[PDB]
């Protein structure tokens, strides 16, 4: 606090305001094409020969 | 090879899809076939002319 000589008014005292945030979120969009070329070929559980 | 019919082998498949705007209907029907001689030695073929 201010010290001041009591014959005197007094000491205005000064103040601070505040801020905000504000954020967007990101956007994610994977996507796979799943044609013959991946559909055929023999998965590891087939068995060999046949499938 | 068709995501219809789950991919399954049949003599052929008849398939229909329209398209929205303008209004088109596609009809397709697809096979596999092939038509092998077990003993392709049982037959013979002769040329006769020239």
């Amino acid at each position: 606090a201010p010290f001041v000589a009591p014959n005197v008014q007094g000491r205005v005292i000064k103040e601070s305001g505040y801020n905000t945030k504000t954020f967007k979120p990101a956007y994610v969009k994977p996507k796979h094409v799943i044609d013959p070329n991946m559909i055929i070929p023999r998965q590891p559980g087939e068995a060999l020969g046949t499938g | 090879l068709d995501k219809g019919a789950g991919y399954q082998a049949l003599d052929y498949f008849p398939k229909m899809w329209d398209q929205e705007d303008p209004s088109v209907e596609y009809l397709m029907s697809q096979g596999a076939p092939l038509m092998v001689p077990a003993d392709p030695n049982a037959s013979f073929l002769l040329t006769v002319m020239s």
